[PDB]
Order: C-alpha cells, then structure tokens, then sequence
C-alpha cells in the first residue's frame, strides 16, 4: 500500500553501490599500460624496493601497502556487494603507476612512455622547482640518503601506529556504525506490542494484527529512509573525496605540481601512490630548504652608470 | 551495621548465552559501591529485591522466610536446609517472631562466601566461592530456581554468622561477557563521570 | 559452542540469534539462516540477442553451464580464460561481455596491455615527432528547474484536506 | 547491463518444533485408578498444578 | 535527465498509492465519507504523500549539490583550460595542454581539448654532463644525447 518507495530505496542504494566502483577505476586508472620495472635496479642510488612490488606473495603488493592493509580493520535482508577491482587488481595500478614514474617520470601521463634514467629525471624535477641540474649533481648519493631515510621513517611511523589511517578507519566505522543501527531498529517496538512480526501476526486477529504491522511499517520504513539518506550523504562526501584522490594522482603523480601546499610541505618533486583498504596513500617526495646564511642584497648594480639586473636568481654581497 | 558492596552483585539477567560482546541492560541490580546493612538476626524489609550474601565456616545460615505479613493470616514462602535435603514450601505458615495450610506450592530434593539474588513471582540467582568483611571482587550470579507461585513480597528473614543485605534498583550495567560463555566484568552506568563514558560508547577502555 | 548448562539460546553481536540448546538432549545447534539473494540479469542489448545470463548473489551453485565465483553463482555464461577489458561488469574482478557461435562469456577483466620499459642508466626515448589531438570532455552543469506546488500536491482541489495540511 | 530484477530465496523445507521430554505428570491414577472414593455428603478435593 | 526523470515519474506515482486510506483519490474520500470519518481517512494520504514530498525533495537537494560541485569543475576549467593554459595534467585533456573551446549542450557543457601527444620516438644513449678542460659542463634546457 506504500508504493514504490521499495524500489526507490534499491534504486538510490544501486547509484551509490555503481559509484563506489566508478571512483575507484577514475582514482587508480589513469593509464593505460602496466607498466614494469627491469630485474636491474640502477635508479641513481634510491631504494624504491620498499614501495615497488614484493614477488613473495600471492597478490604482490608492496611493503608499505601490507603495513596499510594490516593497520586498518547481518542477514535481515542487507547484502553486501564485492568491488569490481579487488585489491590484487587495485595493486597491479598501483605497481603500474609507480613503476612508469621510476621508469618514465610524467611521459607516461602526457601519451606513450619515454625512459629516462633516474638520476636525469631528478635533474629536471629539481629544475622545476628552480634548483639548477647540477645541485642534484654535486649531492646525488646526499640526496638518494636522505629520500632512503625519508621512506624508512614512514614504515617506522606506519608499523608504530593506526592513528595516521584515521582518514580511512572512520570510514570503514560508520559504515558498520549505520549498518549496525539498521538492523537494531528492527527490535524497536514503534508503538506495536512486539518488535517480533510473528508475536503479532499469532497473538491477535486480523483487523488488530494490521493495525499493529502498519505501525512497524511506517516505522521501519522511515528507518530505511533515514539510513539511505545517510548514505546517499556520505557518499557524496566520498564522492568528493575520491575526485580528489583522482585530481592528485593525475597532477601530482603523472606530473609535477606548482600548487602550493597541495602535494604535501615543500616544493614539490614526484609522489608515489600505495593502495590501501577503501582509500589511497601518497607517499610526497618535497625539497624543503634546511640550513640557511643572512645576506646583504640589492635589486640591481651599476657598473657604466648603467644598471645590471640578473637573469636568474638575486645580487648578494657576502660583505 | 554497614559494608561496602565493591564491585559485586552481578548476575546473568538473561537465559542468553553471549561471547566477546559488552552487553548493556537495565534492570533490577545491585548499586556498586552502596552500603550493604552489615549483621553477625532480625527481620527485614524486601523492597523491589534483595542481594543476600553470607561469610560462613560453618553451615550456621539455613535458608530464609518472606511474605507481607510473616504471622500466618495470607500465604508465605519458607525455604529450608536440613541434614541431608532442602525444602521449599509456600503455606501460610504459623512461625516464631524468633525462628531458628493452603499450600499451593512443596518440593523436597571465614571459608565459605554464598551469594544469592531474590526478586519478583520469584526468582533465585546465586554463586558460592572459598575465601579467607565482605571482600573486594565481581562475581557472576547464575539463576537456579524459579518459583510460578504468586507470592507477594515486602518483608523477609533468616533461619539460622556473618551476613550483608542490600536492595536492587533499576539501573544500567554493561556486562562484559568473556570467552567460552561467562560474564567477567560490569561498569554501573551511573557510579561515575567515567562509568557515564564507557556507557556512552559502549567500551571498557575509553581513549583521550 | 560451549553454552552454560542455564543459558538456552545464543544471541550474536547485531541481537541475531546465533546458536540454540536443545530442550530434550543437551547439544547446542548453530542456526543459519535461509539462502538468499538478489538475481542479476547480465545481458547484451536486446537490439544483439536474448540470451541472458544469471548471476545468484552470494550462493552455493548446490541451492540454485554453471561458474562459481567470489560474486555468487553465474548461469549462462562460459568461464573464459582469455582476460579482455570490462564490458558488463559483475564483480569480484569478473566482468561478462557477448562474444563469439555466439554467447554470454565471464572471465577475469584484464587491465590493459603489459609494458616492461627498456630502462637503464644511460638510455633516453626522445620524440622524433608528435601528434596533436583533439579530446572532448563534458560536464553536467544544471538540472530542469522544478518547483512543486506542496499543498496542490498534497490536497490537490480540496480546502477539506488544506484545513488538515496546516 | 546487469539489471538486478527479483531475489533468490530459499523455502522452509519443513517444520520443527522442540520441547522438553515429557516428565513430572498430574496423579490421574490416584483419583480415577483409586480403591477408596468420597460418600456424596462429604466430597474429596485435590489440587492438581 | 534521466535521475530528474525518475524522480518525478516515482513522485507522481506515489498521489495513487494508498498508504492504508479506502481510495488514493482524495475527493473518493471526501464524497464516500463524512468529516468525522474523512479526517481519520485523509490523514493517511497526507502523512504518506508528505513522506513522498520530503524523499523527493531531499533527492534533489543531494542531488543539485552534486551538479552545483559539477557546475564549479565546469567554471574551473572554463577559467583555466580555456581562459589560460593549465599546466595542471590530465585535468585538461591526456596530452600536454594546448588550448580547448567550449561548446554548449543541453543542460551542460563540452570542451574540445587540444593537446599535443609526443608520437614517433627513438632510444638515445644520453649522459647527465659532460667533460671538456677538466670544467664540468651541463645543458641549459634539454639534455645531452648521442645519435650514435
Ligand atoms: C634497500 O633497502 C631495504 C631495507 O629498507 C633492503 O632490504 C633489507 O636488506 C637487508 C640486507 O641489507 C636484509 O637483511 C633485510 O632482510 C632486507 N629487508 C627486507 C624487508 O627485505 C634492501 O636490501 C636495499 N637494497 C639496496 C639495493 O640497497
Ligand atoms: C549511599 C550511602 O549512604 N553512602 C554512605 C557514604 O556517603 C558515607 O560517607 C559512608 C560513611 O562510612 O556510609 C555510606
Ligand atoms: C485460617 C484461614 O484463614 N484459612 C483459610 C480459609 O479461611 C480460606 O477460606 C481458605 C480459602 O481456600 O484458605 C485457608
Ligand atoms: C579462554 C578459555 O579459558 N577458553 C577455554 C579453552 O581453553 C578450553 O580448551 C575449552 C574447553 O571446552 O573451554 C574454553
Ligand atoms: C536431555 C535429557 O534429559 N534427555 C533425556 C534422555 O537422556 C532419555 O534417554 C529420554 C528418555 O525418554 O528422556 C530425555
Ligand atoms: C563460499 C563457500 O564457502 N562455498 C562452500 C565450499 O567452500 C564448500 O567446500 C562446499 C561444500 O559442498 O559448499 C560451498
Ligand atoms: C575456462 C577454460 O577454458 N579453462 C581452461 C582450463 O580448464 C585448462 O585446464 C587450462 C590449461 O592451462 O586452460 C584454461
Ligand atoms: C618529420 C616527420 O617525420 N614528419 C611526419 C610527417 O611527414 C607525417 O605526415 C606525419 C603524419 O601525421 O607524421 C610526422
Ligand atoms: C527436613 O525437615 C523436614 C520438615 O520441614 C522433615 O520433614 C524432613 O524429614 C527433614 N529431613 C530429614 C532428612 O530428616
Ligand atoms: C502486595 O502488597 C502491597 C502492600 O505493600 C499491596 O498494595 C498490593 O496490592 C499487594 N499485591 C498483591 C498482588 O498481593
Ligand atoms: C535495434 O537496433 C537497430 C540498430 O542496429 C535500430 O535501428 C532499431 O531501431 C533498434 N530497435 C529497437 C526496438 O531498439
Ligand atoms: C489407569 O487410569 C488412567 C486414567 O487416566 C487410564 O488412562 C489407564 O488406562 C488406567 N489403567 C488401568 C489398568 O486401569
Ligand atoms: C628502444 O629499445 C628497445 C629494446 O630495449 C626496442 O625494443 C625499442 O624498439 C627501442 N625504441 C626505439 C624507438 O627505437
């Protein structure tokens, strides 16, 4: 008697449930090649070994995703669907984009892929972020130590704690927050003499029975309303969510970013994507300048009483 | 004369077996941490219900007396440990103001702490444990006996040692119920700004 | 399940009730409950064919040319080793496609070509020539401006009803 | 496309129905099956529950 | 279209079903009944038909704040990927950004994205410097590469 606020329901649980699969293929996608690295490993000095795929398994994903998958955690009618990428073909992307950035840097995103060896690769990053080629150069095994401690310190962080994959763990609890809740309304009485249909449909006569199943029905009805509402709204914060995981992967992975202080603190070099349940990590490799020295400074010197400006880079006098 | 009730007076609320789960449920239970009234004889109100729990070394309490008006006139149940059997039976019973007909209900079958649980018809919950002045712990009173025999209850006494009386009340107690089946731990939802927490999120431990 | 010789029914952690004593001989039964789930249409259009497969969500093939998979049971679609792209999609890294003589086919969906890359420290690939191209893109930008009318709605030609509606 | 259309769902195949084992009967036998019954002045009465 | 489509087929729907009333038509209630027994009659309608109304209604608002993040991508990419030259990749086009020109639609929008596409490739043997008088020398833009 109700109408079709049934299908309605199935129908706005079935745009959710399709999307869920649309933002994970737009996210991890983005190429159309997997991409694989050489048995050789001469990447300048740097040790991607931690972040590359791991063969030892039967779905080969990299040590820092086994920390992201460990560090992250009924029959009324509910049914959970299976994602169309399970997590080896999640892996696989996430292997391919990767392996086409160390082999290939932002070629791989503009159409067909053209090698580079890494250490040249790094010698345009660091010009694109107005460092001249040769400061990678003159510090390149400097350099390869500090990115080696830098991706030692995340599995120090990643093995220490879960607190970091929050962004993800309250995803995966207020899902079974709502799904929980769902099926505990079914116990409410709303105003019938037992939350139990057959307790009512033995113990009373028709004309009492269907008055008290169309008060379980018009409460059960809205508490289906109500949690499809709060999904229908969490996804789109999903939604928005996964747009811009699919924004970063293609700007700040298949590319190098300008945008300040959107692909982490720093000037930004390259990032490396790791798959993780429900989500996606960066790893952000940023030059961040440390030591530092005072100077006198001027806009410009004369010489001929004409005036001198640089091309590049200021006047400084170091007294 | 009184005693602290600590962490006692937990039993099974339910027929329900339950593992790993922290269930919570409001009924009529013991107030941690009240002041059980403290006795080493006389006779006492009932209320809504009654944990009684008895440190003995020497099998001197045999059992109890309850009803409204204790002196015959309207029915009374009598329950009886003797030598080798124990009795229970409901009459309205003629007795003694100091002990030591129509009977719609018969049956006939410190080192020691005994715990017992009565409420309304009624019920026995109960558990007996060795000890060596109520001693601090949690304990898990199982049901025992239930009696379908529609006696009305407000006062009650003992049949003869070291014996505590306190009143259970409606309250919230999130029981923690362990592995193979077996309650292990309780919060008193309103004992404390902390128990009000754990209650509120359902949890034993509560993060910062 | 390890009752105790008091307790007579299980409950699970949503209030289901997982497990039940035996009145008459003290053994403890698991209940699950009954088999069910939603029956999928995997088609192509039908301006191509009527055969259809059928996917039973999450179930035994046993309760229902028949493949098992981590979706549930699939009827009427050949399992194919050949991995191709997605076409109608399934689940569970499956999709089905209709293929040649002709049938339903369901295989694990391939993610595209393979590439090793001819890396090495001293090799670099140069662009002797380019293409350009030209790629639209589109993006919805307004709905169909739609008002209704609450009471007209509601009590559409009844002040009867309208006197109820406040 | 995949159209999900109707829902698989698997029927009782019979009913069951669980008690305990009959024991602790009323004592028809010492009524019905007795040797000594009341003169109608001055009629028995038992309590059966 | 079709989401708009559906939302409004299933909210016209809704005026004929029942939710428990003896007619979805309300003036079959109003000339079968008296006021005593229409207001307990009409009520059904009316708590089921506003259940309808703010189902569909939040549909919509869900809905347009979705077309509304659609409709400021829109603006975004009018701004920078015909306006200027983003920089930004994959965001205007695959390729290296050129230019694009808009073209209207329907409820929308479309771009035609121009990018060039590097094509015809061959391997070098390339090194990151060079020695010349013990100096070390590196290029200004570019690389160096050997034709052989
Ligand atoms: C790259 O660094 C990793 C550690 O992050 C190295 O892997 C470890 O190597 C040591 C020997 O040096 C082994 O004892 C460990 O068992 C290895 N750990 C794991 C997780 O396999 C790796 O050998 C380094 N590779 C290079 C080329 O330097
Ligand atoms: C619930 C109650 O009456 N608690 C009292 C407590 O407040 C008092 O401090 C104590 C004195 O020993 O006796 C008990
Ligand atoms: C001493 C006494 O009052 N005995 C009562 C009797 O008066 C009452 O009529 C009967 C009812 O069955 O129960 C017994
Ligand atoms: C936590 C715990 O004590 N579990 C015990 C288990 O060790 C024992 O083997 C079993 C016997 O049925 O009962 C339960
Ligand atoms: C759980 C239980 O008490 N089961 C008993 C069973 O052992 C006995 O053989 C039968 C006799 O009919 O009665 C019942
Ligand atoms: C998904 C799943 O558990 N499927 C089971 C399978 O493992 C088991 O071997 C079979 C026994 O007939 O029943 C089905
Ligand atoms: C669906 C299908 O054709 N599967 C076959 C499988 O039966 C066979 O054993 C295997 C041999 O490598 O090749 C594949
Ligand atoms: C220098 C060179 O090889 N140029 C070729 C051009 O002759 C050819 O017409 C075009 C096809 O798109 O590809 C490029
Ligand atoms: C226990 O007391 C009852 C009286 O209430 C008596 O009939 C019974 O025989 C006593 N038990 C034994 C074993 O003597
Ligand atoms: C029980 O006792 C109270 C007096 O405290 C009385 O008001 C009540 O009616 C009695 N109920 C029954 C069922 O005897
Ligand atoms: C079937 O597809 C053909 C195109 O191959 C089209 O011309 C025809 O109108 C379609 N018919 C229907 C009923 O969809
Ligand atoms: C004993 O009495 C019962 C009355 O319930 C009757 O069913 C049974 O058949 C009788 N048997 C004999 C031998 O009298
Ligand atoms: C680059 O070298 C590989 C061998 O490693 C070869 O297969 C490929 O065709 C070469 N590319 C060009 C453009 O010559």
């Amino acid at each position: 008697q109700y109408g079709s606020f049934c299908t309605q329901l199935n129908r706005a649980l079935t745009g959710i449930a399709v999307e869920q699969d649309k933002n994970t293929q737009e996210v991890f996608a983005q190429v159309k090649q997997i991409y694989k690295t050489p048995p050789i490993k001469d990447f300048g000095g740097f040790n991607f070994s931690q972040i590359l795929p791991d063969p030892s398994k039967p779905s080969k994903r990299s040590f820092i995703e086994d920390l992201l998958f460990n560090k992250v955690t009924k029959f009324n009618g509910l049914t959970v669907l299976p994602p169309l990428l399970t997590d080896e073909m999640i892996a696989q992307y996430t292997s391919a984009l990767l392996a086409g950035t160390i082999t290939s840097g932002w070629t791989f995103g503009a159409g067909a892929a053209l090698q580079i060896p890494f250490a040249m690769q790094m010698a345009y990053r660091f010009n694109g972020i107005g460092v001249t080629q040769n400061v990678l150069y003159e510090n390149q095994k400097l350099i390869a130590n500090q990115f080696n401690s830098a991706i030692g310190k995340i599995q120090d962080s990643l093995s220490s704690t879960a607190s970091a994959l929050g962004k993800l763990q309250d995803v995966v609890n207020q899902n079974a927050q709502a799904l929980n809740t769902l099926v505990k309304q079914l116990s409410s009485n709303f105003g019938a003499i037992s939350s139990v249909l057959n307790d009512i449909l033995s113990r009373l006569d028709p004309p009492e029975a269907e008055v008290q199943i169309d008060r379980l029905i018009t409460g059960r009805l809205q508490s289906l309303q109500t949690y499809v509402t709060q999904q229908l709204i969490r996804a789109a914060e999903i939604r928005a969510s996964a747009n811009l995981a699919a924004t970063k992967m293609s700007e700040c992975v298949l590319g190098q970013s300008k945008r300040v202080d959107f692909c982490g603190k720093g000037y930004h070099l390259m990032s490396f994507p790791q798959s993780a349940p429900h989500g996606v990590v960066f790893l952000h490799v940023t030059y961040v300048p440390a030591q530092e020295k005072n100077f006198t400074t001027a806009p410009a010197i004369c010489h001929d009483g004409k005036a001198h400006f640089p091309r590049e880079g200021v006047f400084v006098s170091n007294g | 004369a009184y005693t602290n009730s600590f962490t006692r007076g937990v039993y099974y609320p339910d027929k329900v077996f339950r593992s790993s789960v922290l269930h919570s449920t409001q009924d009529l239970f013991l107030p941690f941490f009240s002041n059980v009234t403290w006795f080493h004889n006389p006779v006492l109100p009932f209320n809504d219900g009654v944990y009684f729990a008895s440190t003995e070394k020497s099998n001197i309490i045999r059992g109890w007396i309850f009803g409204t008006t204790l002196d015959s006139k309207t029915q009374s149940l009598l329950i009886v440990n003797n030598a080798t059997n124990v009795v229970i039976k409901v009459c309205e019973f003629q007795f003694c103001n100091d002990p030591f007909n129509n009977c719609t209900f018969e049956y006939v079958s410190f080192k020691n702490l005994r715990e017992f649980v009565f409420k309304n018809y009624f019920k026995i919950y109960s558990k007996h444990t060795p000890i060596n002045d109520l001693p601090q712990g949690f304990s898990a009173l199982e049901p025992l006996v239930d009696l379908p025999i529609g006696i009305n209850i407000t006062r009650f006494q003992t049949l003869l040692a070291a014996y505590y009386v306190g009143y259970l009340q409606p309250r919230t107690f999130l029981l923690k119920y362990n592995e193979n089946g077996t309650i292990t731990d309780a919060v008193d939802c309103a004992l404390d700004p902390l128990s009000e927490t754990k209650c509120t999120l359902k949890s034993f431990t509560v993060e910062k | 399940k390890k009752f105790l010789p008091f307790q007579q029914f299980g409950r699970d952690i949503a209030d289901t009730t997982d497990a039940v004593r035996d009145p008459q001989t003290l053994e403890i039964l698991d209940i699950t409950p009954c088999s069910f789930g939603g029956v999928s249409v995997i088609t192509p259009g039908t301006n191509t064919s009527n055969q259809v497969a059928v996917l039973y969500q999450d179930v035994n093939c046993t309760e229902v040319n028949v493949f098992q998979t981590r979706a549930g049971c699939l009827i009427g679609a050949e399992h194919v080793n050949n991995s191709y792209e997605c076409d109608i999609p399934i689940g569970a890294g499956i999709c089905a496609s209709y293929q040649t003589s002709q049938s339903i086919i369901a295989y694990t969906m391939s993610l595209g070509a393979e590439n090793s890359v001819a890396y090495s420290n001293n090799s670099i690939a140069i662009p002797t020539n380019f293409t350009i191209s030209v790629t639209t893109e589109i993006l919805p930008v307004s709905m169909t401006k739609t008002s209704v009318d609450c009471t007209m709605y509601i009590c559409g030609d009844s002040t009867e009803c309208s006197n109820l509606l406040l | 496309g995949i159209y999900q259309t109707s829902n698989f769902r698997v029927q009782p195949t019979e009913s069951i129905v669980r008690f305990p084992n009959i024991t602790n009967l009323c004592p028809f036998g010492e009524v019905f099956n007795a040797t000594r019954f009341a003169s109608v002045y001055a009629w028995n009465r038992k309590r059966i529950s």
